[PDB]
Parts: structure tokens; sequence; C-alpha cells
């Protein structure tokens, strides 16, 4: 029983607790475990649910309590594979529309997120004085072109992250002169276009607009972003 | 059962192999094909383990370990106790490896998100089989793989090592270090600026990502960002995975001396080579 | 398919000069040069930077640590440039022998100036630890900073300071030279019998693997979900995104388990801090209270 002995059997015992504490510290979201009814999983694991912690958002936007009752807060076009549980749920409609499986987006706060001033965090170019594109090619002018090698529009503007100075959307000018946002991961900027893999250049006007031409909500974002990552699984049929 | 967000997601489609026929989950695990071949193999290789075990003499798994065919079998197939079991292992283990390296591309496809993580995994699985494979074929024999045993590979680093003096001394193995440290810096850092700004002094409200990157400019006058510290840890760690594998494959193959003769190029250049004084005069 | 390692268009704005809140604007230098280079990586803008009491102090404490090192190193050149940069990884500034025991009272050139440059040192990390303290207080935020921090100077203070006075000797610190401290640490371990067999090595060795194990998942998964804003980490928080739900199941189908955007970062920082928590630990216990950590292996 020396001193080295007691030292490494003290450690994992305390140890054993920083996981315990690390894992219900990642309980609090998501939990408590559903039945693919909704209703509460009758084995929730060996871990309790964390106690309730307060974060108090700036600018006056509230506080989030986590955990709290959850709630998807939007409907869920899917319907049961099997009575048996642990099968895919298939969409019963189309599923890049009613946003489902890889085109899932959240139901976040329909307002834009702010910066440490309170200012919108993401602006069109256009908007942001004194920005400006400093290295790489220069999208807007350049058409912008599908996987099914078609043109869908062309760039008219760049929205910038103004505190992280980073371009986060394309604005497209589709053929009928209205816009849509495309995020800056997922298109490719060429010498002569932009190349667009997950959409199909008739996929273009079904992304979700924005009700302002110089704001994004985060879930504006949500379901733009949701919409064009679910392409890749939806949209491969005309996919060249 | 699923989290309270999960249904939404769990939508057919995606596989690789198979079609809808493994499309499916036990619990909270996805199967998929490679799910399936992840668990043949790595029942497999269970098994020989438990049979080294027993051909060995002992259930205590610290004391278990399962050696590689002596020199003299060069790179030819030994019978199982005198290292056959070593190298169908050394199949499973790669296989295992490898189908869980596809399985997490069926899920990146499924959930409509990149494919950076299975990616890096591979760098890992590429260090594996530069110990147990490459090194092991240019130099002639299996035995020059490490014995899978919690103790005695541990061993088999120090006999490797020494044979070559310090093995601090090789070039790329400081090189790799440099990230391993680096990357442990980045880490600690990165999880504690998010921590305390998603947490801060009592009586104030949660911070903002602009006060992470005030904070950073104000302590070392430069904030690499959001997106960059990501980017950054990736590097980091497969950086110094990456001169693992390569400060290893380079020993006994076309380095063979003590490491710290290789830095006689820089001491032993005729001009200064002679000049009295110093440690090296 | 575009990965999302390297920035495809810049784009560059006013200067950020940051936020306020209770920092001293008397101590903030003015903005310096956008690069380029970095803004393929990360972000362009270089500076500003605060620079108080404890910053100038640590500044000035760290470079006379380097200059004290760099002068010794010139006298063992023989003050000639060219042996200077043939043997500059060989050069060492090493402790006060045995002899001196835990004395002040060293000359020079046997060790005296070893704890001269230590004591640069000593001032230099700890006026820059209570420097990442007071900036983190400026702008109201935690102090994680300040104590994961704290782990890395452990292992320093053990190697450097702690251990030595334990042993009863200066002599059994660290020498400064790139090579020389290499040669330290290998003969430790020769002396206490194989630190392979030291639990809390292992222990340390565990969560340096895990380090790397950890950051290549948590910034592979970000960069993954970035698609969907997912770095934008303190508003996943505050408001769970598609990017957040995504990174978890992806890791809860792969493994069967998964962390949250914020839970993600304090397995990030322990996975860190233990490193050089338990790796000071087993540095204390070696030679005070187990001599061959081998040999007391093979009873436990
Ligand atoms: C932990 C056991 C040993 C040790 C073993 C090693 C080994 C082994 C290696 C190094 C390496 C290095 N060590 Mg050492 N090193 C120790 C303690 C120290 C201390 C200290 C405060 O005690 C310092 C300042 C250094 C400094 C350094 C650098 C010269 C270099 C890269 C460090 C790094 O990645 O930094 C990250 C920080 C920033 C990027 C900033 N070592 C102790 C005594 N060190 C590597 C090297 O290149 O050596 C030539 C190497 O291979
Ligand atoms: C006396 C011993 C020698 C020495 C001899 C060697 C030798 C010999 C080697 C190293 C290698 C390494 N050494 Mg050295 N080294 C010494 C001193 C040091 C010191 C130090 C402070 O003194 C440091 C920091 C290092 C650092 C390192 C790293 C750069 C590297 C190990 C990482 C690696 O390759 O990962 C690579 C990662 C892997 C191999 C992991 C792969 C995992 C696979 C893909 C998946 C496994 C799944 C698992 C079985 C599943 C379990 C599932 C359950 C659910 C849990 N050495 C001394 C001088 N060193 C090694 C190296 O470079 O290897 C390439 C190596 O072989
Ligand atoms: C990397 C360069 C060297 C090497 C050098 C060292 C040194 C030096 C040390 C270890 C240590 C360990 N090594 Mg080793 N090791 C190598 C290759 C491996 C491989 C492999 C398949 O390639 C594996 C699985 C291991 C496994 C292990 C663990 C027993 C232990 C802690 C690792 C850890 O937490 O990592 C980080 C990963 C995580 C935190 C994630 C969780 C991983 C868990 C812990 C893996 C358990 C694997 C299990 C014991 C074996 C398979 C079980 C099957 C069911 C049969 N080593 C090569 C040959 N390894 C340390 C120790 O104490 O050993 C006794 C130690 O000091
Ligand atoms: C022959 C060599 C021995 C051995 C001898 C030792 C010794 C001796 C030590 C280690 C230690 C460690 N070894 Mg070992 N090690 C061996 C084999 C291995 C192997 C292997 C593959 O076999 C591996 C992977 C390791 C790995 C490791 C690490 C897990 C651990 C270092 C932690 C760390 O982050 O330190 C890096 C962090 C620091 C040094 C802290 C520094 C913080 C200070 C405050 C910062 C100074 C800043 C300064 C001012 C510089 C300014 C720069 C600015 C840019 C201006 N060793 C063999 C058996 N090893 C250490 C340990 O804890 O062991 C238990 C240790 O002391
Ligand atoms: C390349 C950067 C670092 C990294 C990254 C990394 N590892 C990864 C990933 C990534 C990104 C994954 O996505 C994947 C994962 O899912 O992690 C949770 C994984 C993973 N990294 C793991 C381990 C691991 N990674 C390590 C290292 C690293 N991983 C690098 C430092 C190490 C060490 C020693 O440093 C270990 C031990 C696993 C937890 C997991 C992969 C699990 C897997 O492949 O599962 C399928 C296999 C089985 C379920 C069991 C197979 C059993 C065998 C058939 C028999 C055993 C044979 C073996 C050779 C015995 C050896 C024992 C002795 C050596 C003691
Ligand atoms: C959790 C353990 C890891 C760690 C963490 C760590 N280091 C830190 C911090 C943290 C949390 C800081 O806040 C502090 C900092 O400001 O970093 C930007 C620092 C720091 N770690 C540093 C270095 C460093 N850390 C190391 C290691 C580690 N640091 C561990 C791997 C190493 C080695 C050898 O591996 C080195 C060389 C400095 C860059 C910085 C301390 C600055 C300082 O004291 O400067 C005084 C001297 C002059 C200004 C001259
Ligand atoms: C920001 O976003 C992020 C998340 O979401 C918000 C995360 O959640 C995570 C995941 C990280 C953690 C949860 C932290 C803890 C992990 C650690 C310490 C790594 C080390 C991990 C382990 C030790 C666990 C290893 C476990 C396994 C390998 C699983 C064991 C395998 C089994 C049981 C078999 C697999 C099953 C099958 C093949 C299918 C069944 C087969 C049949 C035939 C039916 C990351 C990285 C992240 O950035
Ligand atoms: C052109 O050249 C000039 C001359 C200008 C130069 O500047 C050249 C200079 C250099 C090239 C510098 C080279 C630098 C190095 C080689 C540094 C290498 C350092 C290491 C390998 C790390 C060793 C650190 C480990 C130790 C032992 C640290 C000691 C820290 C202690 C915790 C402090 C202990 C304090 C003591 C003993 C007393 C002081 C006072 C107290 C109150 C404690
Ligand atoms: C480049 C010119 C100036 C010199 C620089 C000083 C040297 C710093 C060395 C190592 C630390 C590496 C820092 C990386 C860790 C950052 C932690 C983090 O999370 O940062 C994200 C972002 O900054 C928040 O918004
Ligand atoms: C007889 C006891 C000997 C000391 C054992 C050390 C084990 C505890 C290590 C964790 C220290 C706690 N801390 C500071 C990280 O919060
Ligand atoms: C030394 C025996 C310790 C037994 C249990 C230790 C549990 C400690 C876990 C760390 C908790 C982290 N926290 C709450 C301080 O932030
Ligand atoms: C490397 C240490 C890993 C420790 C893992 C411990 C956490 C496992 C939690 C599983 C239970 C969670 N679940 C299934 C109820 O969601
Ligand atoms: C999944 C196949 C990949 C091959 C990697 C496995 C290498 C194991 C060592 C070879 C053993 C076979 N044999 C009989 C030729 O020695
Ligand atoms: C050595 C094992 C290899 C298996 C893991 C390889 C996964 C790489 C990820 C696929 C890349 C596909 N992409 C997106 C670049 O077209
Ligand atoms: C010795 C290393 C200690 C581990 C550090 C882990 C961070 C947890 C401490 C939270 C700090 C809380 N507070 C009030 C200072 O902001
Ligand atoms: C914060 C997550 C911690 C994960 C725990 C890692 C445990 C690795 C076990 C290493 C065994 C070392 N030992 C005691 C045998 O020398
Ligand atoms: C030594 C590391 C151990 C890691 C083991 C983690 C197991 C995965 C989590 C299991 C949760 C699934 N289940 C069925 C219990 O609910
Ligand atoms: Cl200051
Ligand atoms: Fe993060």
């Amino acid at each position: 029983f020396d001193l080295a002995s007691l030292a490494i059997y003290s450690f994992w015992i305390f140890l054993a607790g920083l996981i315990y504490y690390l894992q219900t510290e990642n309980m609090r979201e998501g939990y408590p475990l559903e039945n693919e009814d909704g209703t509460p999983a009758a084995n929730q694991g060996p871990f309790p649910l964390p106690k309730p912690k307060t974060f108090i958002l700036p600018h006056g936007r509230g506080t989030l309590t986590v955990p709290g009752p959850e709630s998807e807060d939007r409907p869920i076009a899917l319907a049961r594979t099997a009575v048996s549980e642990g099968f895919p749920h298939a969409p019963t409609g189309d599923p890049m529309k009613d946003g489902v499986g890889p085109a899932s987006w959240v139901a976040r706060r329909d307002l834009p997120e702010l910066d440490g001033h309170g200012h919108n965090k993401i602006k069109p170019m256009k908007a942001a004085a004194g920005f400006h594109v400093s290295a790489g090619k220069n999208p807007i002018g350049l058409p912008v072109r599908g996987c099914d090698l078609e043109i869908a529009g062309k760039v008219v503007d760049i929205w910038v992250d103004i505190p992280e100075q980073m371009a986060r959307f394309l604005e497209v000018e589709l053929k009928d002169g209205s816009t849509r946002l495309l995020p800056m991961q997922m298109v490719k900027v060429q010498s002569n276009r932009v190349h667009v893999n997950a959409l199909s250049s008739d996929l273009f006007a079904g992304i979700p607009t924005i009700k302002s031409p110089t704001e994004v909500t985060l879930l504006e974002e949500d379901k733009i972003c949701g919409y064009v990552a679910g392409g890749l699984m939806y949209a491969a049929p005309k996919r060249k | 059962a699923l989290l309270s967000f999960e249904r939404k997601y769990r939508v057919p489609g995606g596989t690789l192999v198979g079609g809808n026929l493994f499309d499916f989950w036990v619990g909270p695990f996805y199967v998929g094909f490679f799910g399936v071949a992840t668990f043949f193999f790595a029942a497999l290789g269970i098994i020989l383990i438990a049979w080294s075990a027993v051909l060995q003499g002992t259930w205590n798994p610290q004391l278990i370990s399962v050696y590689p065919p002596a020199l003299e079998y060069g790179l030819g197939g030994a019978p199982l106790a005198k290292g056959g079991l070593w190298q169908i292992i050394t199949i499973c283990a790669t296989g295992a490896f490898v189908s869980w390296a596809l399985r997490e591309v069926e899920i990146c496809r499924k959930l409509g998100i990149g494919y950076h993580i299975p990616f890096a995994f591979a760098f890992a699985i590429l260090a594996y089989l530069t110990l147990v494979l490459f090194r092991p074929v240019m130099m002639g024999a299996w035995g020059y793989a490490f014995p899978y045993g919690i103790w005695t590979h541990l061993d088999w680093v120090s006999n490797t090592g020494y044979t070559y003096g310090n093995f601090h001394y090789n070039p790329a193995h400081m090189i790799a270090i440099t990230f391993f440290f680096t990357n442990a810096l980045a880490l600690a850092l990165h999880g504690a600026l998010v921590l305390s700004a998603a947490n801060p002094e009592k009586g104030k409200e949660m911070r903002t990502p602009d006060h992470e990157d005030t904070f950073f400019r104000d302590l070392v006058g430069y904030s690499i960002g959001t997106l960059g510290i990501h980017r950054l840890g990736l590097l980091l760690s497969l950086s110094a995975v990456f001169f693992s594998a390569l400060c290893m494959i380079i020993t006994g193959t076309i380095w063979f001396d003590q490491w710290v003769d290789w830095w006689q190029w820089w001491v032993k250049l005729p001009w200064w080579a002679n000049i009295p004084g110093g440690i090296n005069g | 398919e575009y990965q999302n390692i390297f920035t495809q268009v810049q784009v560059r704005g006013p200067a950020d000069l940051g936020m306020t809140e209770d920092v001293n604007l008397a101590n903030r230098s003015g903005v310096g040069p956008f690069s380029t280079l970095l803004g393929w990586f990360g972000n362009a803008q270089l500076g500003p930077i605060y620079l108080g009491s404890l910053g100038v102090l640590s500044l000035f404490s760290g470079l006379m640590w380097f200059f004290t090192i760099g002068i010794w190193f010139w006298y063992q050149a023989g003050w000639n440039p060219a042996v200077f940069l043939r043997d500059l990884f060989f050069f060492s500034l090493e402790p006060p022998a045995p002899e001196y025991g835990l004395s002040f009272a060293a000359p020079l050139k046997e060790g005296g100036l070893w704890l001269i440059a230590s004591f640069f040192m000593f001032v230099a990390v700890w006026s820059w630890w209570g420097r990442t303290y007071l900036r983190a207080q400026a702008l109201g935020m935690g102090k994680h900073t300040a104590w994961a921090f704290l782990s890395a100077i452990w292992l320093w203070m053990v190697l450097g300071f702690i251990r030595p006075i334990l042993m009863g000797s200066w002599s059994e610190a660290v020498p400064y030279g790139i090579f020389s401290h290499l040669d330290w640490t290998n003969n430790f371990s020769l002396v206490h019998g194989n630190l392979h067999y030291n639990p809390f090595h292992g222990l340390s060795i565990a969560f340096l693997y895990g380090s790397a194990l950890l950051f290549a998942m948590h910034g592979a998964t970000i960069l993954a979900v970035s698609r969907f804003g997912g770095e934008r980490e303190l508003e996943q928080i505050a408001d769970r995104g598609t990017a957040a739900e995504r990174a978890a199941l992806f890791w809860r189908w792969t493994m069967g388990f998964n962390a949250t955007m914020e839970g993600i970062h304090r397995w990030a920082i322990w996975m860190a801090v233990l490193v050089t928590l338990t790796g000071g630990i087993g540095i204390l216990l070696s030679g005070t209270v187990v001599d061959n950590w081998y040999v007391w292996g093979q009873n436990h």
C-alpha cells in the first residue's frame, strides 16, 4: 500500500466520476430517449438526466434552460415501414419540400444571428460598407451551373459573416428574376462558372426563400442548407 | 430508442452495398453491409485471440500476447501457434478497421454530411498498416511487426527504438511529437475558449464569438477563427500521425545506424567541420 | 465536391477592433496588416494585441531567460559565430552539480547561470498565467483557459522546481538545450526503471493519443457539418440547429452515444488537461516514492 499504489487507485476513482459527469452533461439535448411513436422509452440507460442549467442569452433574446420539454415544433412527413423498431421511416411525399432526411431542418428562432454589438452577423456585401473580394476568384457575375450541367442563374452578390470576414452564401439570380441563397460550402467556384453538384438547375427555384432582401434568419439558414444538402441524395437521378 | 430529434433523419438510403437489405438500426447503432462485415471480422478476430490465450495457457488479459512469426519465417505463412494466429488476426483487424471506415461513409451519406470523419480515420489505419504490413514487408519478415499484447507491445516499442540508439534523434520523430504536443495544446485552448464564452462570469449574459476573437487578439494578437481552429485541429492530429508513419517506414529500411549519426551532415560540413572549440571541436 | 479545408474566396473589410467590455482600451495596440496567406486557412487579420503590465513583465522576463541561455551558448562557442551555428543544438546550460544541493551559491559557470535563467522563466510563465486570467476577466468570460493552462504549468513546475526540491538537489532539474533535454528525458527513464511501467505515464499517453483522436473527430465533424453553419458553436448551443443534430446522430449511429455542441468541449478540455495532470503526478513520484517502475509494477 505504498503512496504510488494509492495515487493510481485514487485517480481511477476520480476518472470514473469525471466520465459520469461528462456523460450527464452531454444529455442536455435530445433526452429523454423516445420510442419511435414519440412516447418516452422504458430503457433510458444508467446515467440520469442532468439538472437544468440556464444560459442568459445576450441582446435581450431571453434565456435557455436545458434540459427541458423537447419539441420538433413542425410536422414530419414520414411513416413507419416495420412494426418492429429499428427500421427506416419512409417519406410520405416529396422529402426535399417536406424537409426530412438529409433535407431536414430544425425549427430555430425566426431571427438573424447577431454579432457582439447587436447587429446582423450575416449581410449581403452590397450592404456591408467596405467589404470586398481580397483573394481568389470573385464569383459575382459568373453563371451558376447545376449537376445537370444546365445554368440556373448567375451570382449577383455575396453574403458575408462580418465578424469572421468570411463568405457564407452566394446570392443567385434565377431566370425568373428572383434570388436564392446558396451555402458557400456546397459550391465550387471555377474560372468561368460556379458549379453546384448538389442540385439540378431546375431545383434551384425550390430552395426556400427569405422574407427580407438584406437579412437571413436562423430558421431560413436551416431550411436553405438542409434543402441543398438533401439534393445529394434526392437529386441524384438527374446527376451526370 | 431515439433522441427527441432523431426520427426525421432515419430515412432509407445512402448505402453503398446491398440496397435496403442491411439498411436498419439495432438500437442506436446503424448496421449496413459494412456493419455486418465489421461484426464478422471483429468476432472472428476475438475468437482467435481467445484461442491464442488457450495455447498460451492463461486467461489473464494482462498476460495474453499474440506474437508474429519468427524472423526466420521471412514473409511466408507460419503455423497458428508459431505466428499464424497473429497473421490471421492482423487480416481480421484490417478488415474490421476498413469496414468501420466504410460504414462511417454510409452514415455520412444518409445524413447528407461531408466525409471528413472516415477520411481522418484512414490516417490511423495507415499508421497501423505501416507498422504491421508496410515496414515488415520492406524489411522482409513479419517478425518485425509488433506483438498483440497490452505490455509486450510496449516492450516492442522500447526494443525497436533502442536498436537505433535514442529514437528521439529521428528527425521525423521530432516533427511528429511536435504535432502531438501542439495538438493537445490547441485542443485544450479550443475547449476552454468555447466553455469560457458559453459559461461566462456569474451575473453575465452568454458571450458571443466576437468575445472569443477579442480574447485571443488581446492574448496573443491573433485569432484564427471559429472555422480555422477546426481545420487546424484536424490538421495537427493528422500531420502528427502522418509523420509518425513516416518516422517508422524509414527506420530499418533506408536508415540503419543510430539516429544521432544523422545529424552529422550538419556538424561535419567541411568548412566549420574542424574549427576548434565548441562541443564538437 | 468542395471540402472546406481552404477558403475559396477571401473577403476583407474594415478591421475588427473587438469587444470592449471592461478592457482598458489604453493598452490595446493599433491594428496590424491583413495576411492573405493566413486568409486561406483562417482569419487574415493581425492584431490588435493587449499589452499591460503583466504582458510587459512576462515579455521582458521571457527575453531575459532567452538572452541568458543565449550568452552561455555564445560562451560555449568561444564567441565564434561559425562554431555557434554548428553546435547550436548541442549547447546546454546545465543546473548546479549535486554537490551544491539546493544552494544558490553555485558559481555562474557551474549552475549559477542556470538558476538565473530559471528565475526569469519562472516570472515569465506565471505572469503570463495571470495574463490569461485577467484577459478573460476583463471580457466577463469564464476562466477555463487559465485553469487549463495550470495543468501545463503543473508538469513544468514538477520537472524543474517541485521534484528537484523534494530530491534535495537542483541537479535533478532539466537542462536548457535542444539535444541535452532529449538526453535528460532518456536518462530519466533508464534511471527509474523504464517509464513505460509508470501507470501515470501510460495514462498520460492515453490522453495524448486521445487528444489527437478527439480533435480529428471534432475537427472533421465540424467541417462535415459546416455546410449547415456548424462552426458557429455558441449559437448552436443556444439554439440547436440541424448541424448539431446531424453531428450527434453520426456518432450515435457509429459508436452508440454522442455529445452535445457544448458537452463535446468538456470532453476536449479534460482530454487535454489530463495529459499534463497525470504526467506531472508520474514524474513527481519517480525517485521520491518509486525507484524502479518495472519492479514496482511486478508487485501490483
Ligand atoms: C524507448 C522508446 C522510444 C521510442 C520509440 C518509438 C517507436 C519504436 C515508435 C514510436 C512512435 C511514436 N512515438 Mg516515440 N519513442 C520514444 C519516445 C517518445 C516520446 C517521449 C516524450 O519521450 C514521445 C512524445 C514519442 C512519440 C511518438 C509518436 C510520434 C508515435 C506514436 C503515435 C503513433 O504513431 O500513432 C499512430 C496511431 C496508431 C498506430 C493507432 C491505430 C489505431 C487503429 C486504426 C484502430 C484500433 C482500434 C481498436 C483495436 C479498437 C478497440 C475498440 C474498443 C471499443 C475500445 N516517443 C523513445 C525514445 N516511438 C511509433 C510510431 O511512429 O508509429 C507509427 C513507433 O512505432
Ligand atoms: C502508437 C505507437 C505504438 C504504441 C505505443 C503505446 C504506448 C507507448 C502506450 C500505449 C498504450 C496503449 N495502447 Mg498501444 N501502441 C501502438 C498500437 C496500439 C493499437 C493498435 C491496434 O495499433 C492499440 C489498439 C493499442 C492500444 C493501447 C492501449 C492498451 C493503451 C491506451 C491507448 C489509448 O488510450 O489510446 C488513445 C485512445 C483512446 C483514449 C480511445 C479508447 C481506446 C481504448 C483504450 C482501446 C483499448 C484496446 C484494447 C485494450 C485492445 C483490443 C481489445 C479487443 C477486444 C481484443 N496500441 C503502437 C505499436 N501504446 C499505453 C498503455 O498504458 O499501454 C498499456 C502506453 O503507455
Ligand atoms: C526514453 C524516453 C522515455 C520517456 C520519458 C519521459 C519523460 C522523462 C517524460 C515523459 C513524458 C511524456 N511522454 Mg514519455 N517516454 C518514453 C516513451 C513515450 C512514448 C512512446 C511512443 O513510447 C510516448 C507517446 C510518450 C509520451 C509522453 C507524453 C504523454 C508525456 C509528455 C506530456 C506533454 O505534453 O509534455 C509537454 C508539456 C510540457 C513540457 C509542459 C510545458 C508547459 C510550460 C509552462 C510552457 C513553457 C513555455 C515556454 C516559455 C516556451 C515559450 C514558447 C513561445 C512560442 C515563445 N513517451 C520513453 C519510455 N516521457 C512526461 C510525463 O509526464 O511523463 C509521465 C515526462 O516528463
Ligand atoms: C489519425 C488521428 C487519430 C485518430 C483518429 C480517429 N480514430 C478513429 C476515428 C478517427 C477520426 C474514427 O472515426 C473512429 C471512431 O469511431 O472513433 C470513435 C476511430 C477509432 N479509433 C480508435 C482507436 C484508436 N485510435 C488511435 C489513434 C488515432 N485515432 C490517431 C491519433 C489509437 C491510439 C493507440 O492512439 C487508438 C487505440 C477506435 C476507438 C475507433 C475505431 C474502432 C474500430 O475500428 O472498430 C472496429 C473494430 C472493432 C470493433 C474491434 C476489432 C478487433 C480486432 C479484430 C482484434 C484486435 C486486434 C488488435 C490489433 C489488438 C491490439 C491490442 C494491443 C495493441 C494491446
Ligand atoms: C460537435 O459534434 C460532435 C458530437 O455531437 C454533438 C459528438 O457526439 C462527437 C463524438 C464525441 C464524443 C461523444 C466524446 C467521447 C468520445 C471519445 C472520448 C472518443 C473515444 C471513444 C470510445 C472509447 C468509444 C468507442 C466505441 C465503439 C468503437 C463502439 C463499440 C462497437 C460495437 C458495439 C459494435 C458496432 C456495431 C455494429 C457493427 C452493428 C451491429 C452488428 C450486427 C451484425 C447486428 C464529436 C466528435 C463531435 O464533434
Ligand atoms: C543571436 O543569439 C542570441 C544570443 C541573441 C540568442 O538569443 C540565442 C538564444 C537561443 C538560441 C535560445 C535557445 C533556447 C533553448 C535551447 C531553450 C530550450 C529549453 C528547453 C529544452 C526546456 C527546458 C525547461 C525545463 C526546466 C528545467 C525549466 C525550469 C522552470 C522551473 C519551474 C523554474 C525553477 C526555478 C528555480 C530553480 C529558481 C528560480 C526562482 C524561483 C522563485 C523558483
Ligand atoms: C500568427 C502571428 C501571431 C503569433 C501567434 C501566437 C502563437 C500562438 C501559438 C500557439 C497557439 C495556437 C492558437 C490556436 C488555438 C485557438 C483556440 C480557439 O478556439 O480559437 C478559435 C478562435 O480564435 C475563436 O473565435
Ligand atoms: C493519496 C492521494 C494521492 C493523490 C491522488 C491524485 C488523484 C486526483 C487527481 C485529480 C486532481 C483534481 N483536480 C485538481 C484535477 O480537480
Ligand atoms: C479523488 C476521488 C474523486 C471521486 C469523484 C470525482 C468526481 C469529479 C469529477 C469532476 C467534476 C467537474 N466539475 C464539476 C468540478 O466541474
Ligand atoms: C473513453 C470513455 C468512453 C465512456 C463512454 C460512456 C458513455 C456511454 C453512454 C451510453 C448510454 C447512452 N444512451 C445509450 C442511453 O444514449
Ligand atoms: C483485408 C486485406 C488486407 C491485407 C492486410 C493484412 C496483412 C496481414 C499479414 C499477412 C499475413 C498473410 N500471409 C500468410 C501472406 O503471411
Ligand atoms: C484505408 C481505408 C479507406 C476507407 C476510408 C476512406 C474514406 C474516404 C472518404 C470518401 C471521399 C469521397 N469524396 C467526398 C472525396 O468524393
Ligand atoms: C488543474 C486543471 C483543472 C481543470 C480545468 C477544468 C475547467 C473547469 C473549471 C470551470 C471554471 C469556472 N469559473 C467560475 C472559474 O469560470
Ligand atoms: C476523458 C476520457 C478518458 C478516457 C479514459 C482512457 C483510459 C485508458 C486506459 C489506459 C490504461 C493505463 N494503465 C493504467 C494500464 O497504465
Ligand atoms: C473502454 C471504452 C468503452 C466504450 C464502450 C461504449 C459503448 C457504446 C455505448 C452503448 C450504449 C448502447 N446501449 C445498448 C447500452 O443503450
Ligand atoms: Cl497584460
Ligand atoms: Fe468546437
